[PDB]
């Protein structure tokens, strides 16, 4: 006997159901900072599931990563056969947006694409080409195949970070650096974490865990945001100020930790710039010029406390290192190059309160007071907990009690997320929270600091992506700064009068003086348009300008797509991508230090290609059309550069070492740091942790948290004062009334009486999912728009009734969804459905303009200058206001 | 009946879900993918308090009375939902007019009321329950089915639905009151959970816990002491299952939320009264329910005090196989 139960035969039938005769490793190359490590099983060919592969090693004391995944996750392969899949290359035959297509080879469609980029660079010039593909760390070899391509024939990049509005504009005022956070198996470490204007139940899945364990095990969690969100159900304490109000609650708590002397004074002292002097009468930083002849206006000066006497600090921007080292990209300056110990306190003893005088090169007495003498008058007059309580609807005594906590639990640390980085004064609110991190003292110590979650922006191994898809150097490539781009291009009315704010004149100042880049150049039009791996049109702010204006200046626009988005529905040719599981590409992201991947498990499916294949067989077709048109090799005087478009595939591959897929994801491992050691087949089998990271030791069995190169290590922050600068004396700061962090109340000008807030939804990752079958059964089929039942029964306004939102901008219908935990006075919609889904009339964007902060347009000021994903005007839309009502067009009953 | 020789157990950690539905869309693309199981989600997660799924299945009956078998109602299949259908072929490639509309009208479905719950701002409260069949020791299902087609499994205690002995009698859809047998109307067969038990058999947990992104999922066979199921079941006494009045004895057990803000009073200042509300949970579990939440504050306080709470070192989960049979696969 078999040694087998009654029904163990007929059983056969369900143990076949789970079966597999081929395992591969995969990956979702999508904007969600998952990076979860997954295999891939299927069975004859075709792919019949996915699951988390459960294999990054755990760290000794805390929670393991695993088993990480989501929702959409654990259904990727629907976008393999499902009904959105782009099978050949198609050619547009009706209007823009029509959906009326014909099929054709690769060959006309490849030939069309090269006719007309070599007559745009023969007629116009080269930078009225440009290459959008966004989050290079999603699918460095993927993002590195269009760049490449635009890089030799001159066509210009685009920008992402700042134009999704999440590049922490005020994080890098403060700090000097594009950006870092600590990985989230950190937030382990603290005793107190805030949660403001961040929703990881829905927003960080795979991660979220590491909270509510942190909780079990003796941490205390708080949500700050307006309405009850689903993290908000899990935290001990929730504050719901009025939307865009955060500055104020961050200011009133700032105050109470000073006035009750709550703060890290030795850390004030050694790494901010809050005893750095300020003159009384030009309200300036004395700087070494004012006081000595041929003196440094990069130098400054600090009141030392036990001497008596004034004391130049060390490590600010006039102060030079030793040898220099490279410009590293994602600094200020390379400010490694200096010594450890360098801006150690050592004896020093700055003073924070106080007047000086001193004696100026012209002879004259300036009085002069510390930053934080400044910082404390003021605060002690304005933002008081009583004043705050009544901007932000938040008790004072909440406020007070918010802020003893935050000071008194070692270590705390604050999460910020959308919520409260794509507002128009998002910077200025970050410096806040910058600022109540510095005074706590808790920046680079595990469980503490100021951190940051948004997208998947950053790649540790940054040097060896740079290798693959600017071989000649960043400095010898066209960039242009996406949210300029858009604002300029799609004649956006950003509904600003000039009386108020100046966008204008800032703009166009901010230009002719080089600042900021605008393309193309000598005012000529965009007229090639190349999207991929970013649903551009779909998610960009001021969508109905850019349909309406933008567009239609664009001769050609070139999808490349697995699947039919709305960018690829009003596009002029689509070309079909391979999935994810029939690719090679890396994987990564910040949340986590493991680098993950995906391979293929079959080939590439119909006539679809991978991303490299494509501009390598756009390559070949471009020096055929080059020869053609005789025009195969022109000068292009911005870089002294002579291009040759006959030997382009050869420059595409490095004469054809880098042809394949995996050798040119090998060629990024095997060029930075961060990787280099690393084989494809190592990660094929497992997650490897990153060998080094940024701006901190990567160390065995510990998190990482960012900045302790400057923290611990005492190098200077690469700011203009070499510390974490709170003061920014540039004049376009002043102008805004931000030389120091200071609440600022949010645009209203849309004239209309609900804020419009669009969060990102756990049922979508931005549009991809968004019109998943299974997705949509798990809501009610279609987009949704969220109001709290004080505003809509007054508008007559039922549960899952059409409504219509609209400004100036532009209109949107559709369904509403009617939630207590909402906030009354705005109205919450689920950040950019597909146009092409359940909606009677545009879409989330349709109703945000573009709009443009000055001093985010600051680019001489030390280390604000210009620089690709580095600085650069945010893309805000929090600020957006509209009306709604009751559509009445369709009354549906319920039942 | 003869009583199993070791019996499958899990543990929901409600302080611990996220309501992703992670695990419901995992169950689905491995067992329910066939025909006629559209609108089933053997694995389902709901908001609570709320219609669920399908819904106002609470009061469908079934179960026990006084030992007597209970005959409950047939749910129709729009308290289900209809799963919504598309046609993106004739908007995006075809050149038709016309927004991809969901059909049906959308009236109803599984999640329909997600994260609405119940209260007013600024004390609106909801949570989120992952429910599944409960492989009860005493299946109502399978005492009703006519045919019997429902059986017991020796060796772990799981529940199935046999499908060459089932006729479609639907004794079994009246008698769960839990309303985890589904009829599919293609087939004409009762389908329901399977425990998983292929992977079971391979030591692999089931896929609703090996998939749990939350790590809020808990399996194991009761009888191992040093399991965390034992431990949250029988030692510290803090996981308990779900409507025990329905006489079915679940082996599908809750750890209730202790985690959550508190009710907020007209000036705006905390009561000591959580904004999830007693009643509510008792409602769900039973009168146990306050002093498990009791022992559960407590031990979390003692982390909060820097001392050291094994109960809490067990929700925590730092290692997944201290939660679950392996997870590997
Ligand atoms: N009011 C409001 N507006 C907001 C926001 C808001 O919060 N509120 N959020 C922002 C933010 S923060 C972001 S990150 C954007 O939504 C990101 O959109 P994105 O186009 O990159 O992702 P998406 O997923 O939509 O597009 C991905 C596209 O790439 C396809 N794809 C995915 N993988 C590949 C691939 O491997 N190769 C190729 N060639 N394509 C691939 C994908 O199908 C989709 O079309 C922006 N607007
Ligand atoms: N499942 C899923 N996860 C994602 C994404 C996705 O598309 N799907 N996108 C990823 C990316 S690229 C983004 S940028 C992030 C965004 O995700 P998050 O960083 O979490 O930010 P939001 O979703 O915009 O909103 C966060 C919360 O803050 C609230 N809040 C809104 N306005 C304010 C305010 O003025 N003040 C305060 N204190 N709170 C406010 C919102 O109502 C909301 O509850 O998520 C990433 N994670
Ligand atoms: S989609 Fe993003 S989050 Fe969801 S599983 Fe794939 S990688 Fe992890
Ligand atoms: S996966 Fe785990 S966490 Fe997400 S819903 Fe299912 S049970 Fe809750
Ligand atoms: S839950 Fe319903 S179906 Fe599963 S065993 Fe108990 S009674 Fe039978
Ligand atoms: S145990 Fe297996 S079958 Fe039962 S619900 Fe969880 S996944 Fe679906
Ligand atoms: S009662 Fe029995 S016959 Fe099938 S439909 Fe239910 S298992
Ligand atoms: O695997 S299924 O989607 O054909
Ligand atoms: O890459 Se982030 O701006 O989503
Ligand atoms: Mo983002
Ligand atoms: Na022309
Ligand atoms: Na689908
Ligand atoms: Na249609
Ligand atoms: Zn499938």
């Amino acid at each position: 006997i078999s040694g087998a139960f009654e029904y163990s035969g007929w059983e056969n039938f369900h143990r076949t159901q789970w079966s597999w005769d081929k395992k591969t490793r995969g990956a979702h190359l999508v904007n969600c900072t998952g990076a979860c490590p997954h295999f891939v099983y299927s069975k004859d060919g075709v792919v019949m599931r996915e699951e988390q592969s459960k294999d990054i090693a755990p760290m000794p004391n805390i929670p393991e990563y695993n088993p990480r995944g989501c929702n959409k996750g654990e259904c990727g392969h629907d976008y393999m056969y499902g009904p959105h899949r782009i099978k050949y290359p198609l050619i547009r035959v009706g209007e823009r947006g029509e959906g009326k297509w014909r099929r054709a080879t690769w060959e006309e469609a490849l030939d069309m694409i090269a006719d007309k980029c070599v007559d745009t660079i023969k007629n116009h010039a080269p930078d009225c080409i440009s290459v959008y593909s966004p989050v290079p760390a999603v699918s460095p070899v993927s993002f590195s195949a269009g760049h490449r391509f635009a890089h030799y024939i001159g066509a210009h990049a685009h920008t992402f970070y700042d134009w999704y509005g999440d590049h922490p504009t005020g994080q890098t005022q403060t700090c000097g650096v594009q950006g870092d956070t600590c990985e989230t198996a950190d937030w382990f470490n603290s005793k107190y974490i805030i949660l403001w204007g961040s929703n990881p139940t829905q927003t960080r899945i795979p991660d979220a865990h590491f909270l509510s364990e942190a909780q079990l095990n003796g941490a205390k969690i708080v949500s700050i945001s307006p309405d009850y969100n689903s993290s908000t159900i899990k935290v001990d304490k929730w504050i719901h100020p009025q939307p865009g109000t955060d500055g104020a609650l961050a200011m009133a708590m700032a105050h109470v930790i000073i006035k009750e002397k709550l703060y890290d004074a030795h850390s004030l002292k050694e790494q901010t710039d809050l005893s750095y002097l300020v003159r009384s009468d030009t309200k300036r930083f004395l700087r070494e010029a004012d006081v000595v002849a041929g003196g440094s206006k990069d130098k400054f000066y600090f009141w030392n406390a036990k001497t008596g006497k004034p004391v130049i600090p060390k490590g600010s921007w006039g102060d030079q290192p030793e040898k220099k080292g490279s410009p590293v990209g994602f600094l200020g300056r390379n400010t490694f190059a200096f010594p450890k110990g360098y801006i150690d306190l050592g004896d020093l003893d700055p003073a924070l309160e106080g007047k000086f005088n001193m004696q100026l090169l012209d002879g004259k007495t300036v009085e002069v007071r510390p930053v934080f003498e400044i910082l404390k008058s003021r605060l002690m007059a304005d933002n008081t907990p009583e004043k705050a309580a009544k901007i932000t609807g938040v008790t004072a005594k909440a406020i007070t009690e918010l802020a003893r906590e935050f000071a008194t639990a070692k270590p705390s640390m604050i999460i910020c997320g959308g919520g409260t980085q794509h507002w128009y004064y998002s910077d200025v609110l970050l410096r806040a929270m910058h600022l109540l991190t510095a005074l706590t003292g808790t920046e680079g110590t595990n469980g503490g600091g100021m951190n940051h979650y948004i997208g998947q922006w950053k790649p540790a191994f940054v040097a060896g992506l740079v290798a693959l898809a600017f071989p000649e150097g960043v400095n010898k490539q066209r960039f242009c700064q996406t949210t300029i781009w858009t604002y300029i291009h799609a004649e956006v009315n950003d509904e600003i009068i000039s009386s108020d704010i100046d966008t204008e004149k800032y703009l166009r100042d901010s230009i002719t003086t080089g600042q900021m880049p605008n393309m193309p150049e000598q005012g000529r039009d965009p007229k090639v348009f190349f999207v991929y791996r970013g649903n551009w049109l779909n998610q960009a702010k001021g969508q109905k300008y850019v349909l309406e204006n933008l567009w239609p200046k664009l001769e050609l626009i070139v999808d490349i797509n697995i699947r039919m988005d709305s960018t690829a529905l009003y596009s002029d040719v689509v070309l079909p991508s391979a999935h994810w599981y029939e690719k090679l590409d890396l994987n990564v992201t910040s949340e986590h230090s493991y680098i993950n991947m995906t391979e293929p498990a079959i080939k590439p499916m119909w006539e679809s290609k991978t991303d490299w294949q494509i501009f390598l067989a756009l390559a070949k077709r471009v020096e055929m059309a080059a020869k053609r048109k005789k025009y195969e090799k022109f000068n292009d005087e911005k870089f002294k550069w002579v291009r040759d478009l006959s030997n382009l595939w050869n420059q595409m591959t490095m004469d054809g070492k880098l042809a394949e897929d995996e050798a040119a994801a090998q060629y990024i491992l095997d060029n930075a740091p961060q990787s280099k050691g690393i084989t494809i087949q190592m990660l094929r089998e497992k997650p490897q942790r990153f060998k080094s990271n940024w701006t901190s030791p990567l160390k065995e069995g510990v998190p990482y948290t960012p900045f302790q190169y400057f923290v611990v290590d005492k190098k200077p922050w690469p700011t203009l004062t070499g510390r974490q600068q709170f003061y920014l004396d540039h004049d376009t700061f002043f102008d805004m009334g931000v030389e120091l962090p200071t609440y600022k109340a949010p645009i209203d000008a849309d004239k209309y009486p609900f804020r419009f807030n669009s969060p990102h939804s756990r049922h979508s990752v931005h549009s991809t999912f968004k019109d998943n079958v299974l997705m949509l059964r798990l809501q009610r089929g279609g987009p949704s728009i969220e109001m709290s039942p004080l505003d809509a029964k007054p508008l007559g306004i039922k549960d899952n009734d059409w409504v219509e939102a609209w400004n100036n901008h532009g209109k949107v219908i559709c369904r509403v969804k009617i939630r207590n935990g909402e906030q009354r006075g705005r109205v919450s919609m689920w950040h950019c459905p597909e146009l092409y889904m359940d909606l009677l009339t545009g879409g989330s964007q349709s109703v945000c303009p573009v709009r443009i902060n000055p001093t985010n347009l600051v680019g001489n000021y030390g280390h604000l200058f210009f620089r690709p994903n580095y600085y650069g005007p945010a893309g805000s839309q929090r600020d957006v206001r509209v009306n709604v009502k009751r559509y009445i067009g369709a009354t549906p009953i319920s039942f | 009946m003869k009583a199993p020789r070791r019996q499958l157990t899990y543990v929901t950690d409600l302080n611990k879900c996220i309501g992703c539905q992670t695990c419901t869309v995992a169950c689905k693309k491995l067992w329910t993918t066939g025909p006629g199981q559209d609108f089933m989600y053997w694995r389902n997660v709901e908001t609570a308090p709320g219609l669920g799924y399908p819904r106002n299945w609470q009061t469908k009956g079934g179960g026990y009375k006084n030992g007597e078998l209970q005959k409950g109602k047939i749910p129709p299949m729009i308290d289900y939902g209809i799963p919504f259908e598309f046609d993106y072929a004739g908007r995006l490639f075809e050149g038709k007019p016309g927004r991809v509309r969901p059909s049906p009208t959308p009236r109803s479905a599984p999640n329909w009321d997600e994260d609405q719950g119940a209260g007013e701002y600024p004390n609106n409260s909801f949570f989120y329950l992952p429910r599944m069949c409960n492989h009860c020791t005493k299946p109502a299902c399978l005492e009703a089915c006519p045919n019997e087609a429902i059986y017991k499994r020796e060796q772990d205690g799981i529940v199935v639905i046999h499908q060459d002995k089932c006729k479609g009698a639907q004794a079994c859809v009246q008698s769960c009151p839990y309303a985890k047998p589904y009829f599919n109307p293609l087939t004409n067969k009762a389908n329901k959970c399977i425990g998983c038990f292929p992977r079971i058999e391979q030591g692999v947990a089931p896929a609703c816990v090996a998939q749990c992104v939350g790590r809020a999922m808990h399996v194991g066979f009761v009888d191992d002491v040093n399991s965390s199921v034992y431990k949250l079941i029988k030692q510290y006494k803090v996981a308990l299952p779900l409507h025990p009045e329905f006489g079915t004895e679940p082996n599908v057990f809750y750890v209730p939320p202790v985690l959550g803000p508190r009710i907020e009073m007209a000036n705006g200042e905390p009561s000591t009264d959580p904004k999830i509300p007693l009643a509510q949970l008792e409602g769900l579990f039973g009168k146990q329910v306050r002093d498990v939440l009791a022992i559960l504050q407590s031990e979390r306080e003692k982390k909060m005090k820097g001392l050291a709470s094994d109960l809490m070192d067990v929700l925590i989960g730092r290692r997944s196989t201290d939660m679950m049979i392996s997870p590997l696969t």
